[PDB]
């Protein structure tokens, strides 16, 4: 999907 | 404070592409504001010169910061590995919103990330503090060298950045 994490980057 | 403007000189692979400069809201999210300032200066000893975005998705968001392992997995604040969120008053309005970048919640270090557009559905969970002030068609250039899942047919660097006021 549209996320913005730093580590476990999703859909 | 006074709202500081700090600057970003992007190069692509080495050549030179400009510079994009951006206002922090000091006045609504102080620590958040701060954090990133210094790390523009890079007067605690450590910082974002030289470091890349590493994840650029067109349409989206531009993401940059971490200076540690210039992948997703590092950087640091100028408070210790992580620090808390400290307020969610603004909200990703449209491109040129600056955000910070996390792993849940208070888990801010260094990586942040440059808006293309509006990108609501992250209100609440990613704290807003700051937007592009001069250098928006820098960011647009820069998004043309990402891909959907963000990857970078280039290595865009910070070459340099520092305070301007």
């Amino acid at each position: 999907x549209l996320l913005v994490t730093a580590x476990l980057v999703l859909a | 404070m006074v709202n500081p403007t700090v600057f970003f000189d992007i190069a692509v692979d080495g050549e030179p592409l400009g510079r994009v400069s951006f206002e922090l809201f000091a006045d609504k999210v102080p620590k958040t504001a701060e954090n990133f300032r210094a790390l523009s200066t890079g007067e605690k000893g450590f910082g974002y010169k030289g470091s890349c975005f590493h994840r650029i998705i067109p349409g989206f968001m531009c993401q940059g910061g971490d200076f540690t392992r210039h992948n997703g997995t590092g950087g640091k604040s100028i408070y210790g590995e992580k620090f808390e969120d400290e307020n969610f008053i603004l909200k990703h309005t449209g491109p040129g919103i600056l955000s910070m970048a996390n792993a849940g919640p208070n888990t801010n270090g260094s990586q942040f990330f440059i808006c293309t557009a509006k990108t609501e559905w992250l209100d609440g969970k990613h704290v807003v503090f700051g937007k592009v002030k001069e250098g928006m068609n820098i960011v647009e250039a820069m998004e043309r060298f990402g891909s959907r899942n963000g990857k970078t047919s280039k290595k865009i660097t910070i070459a340099d950045c520092g305070q301007l006021e």
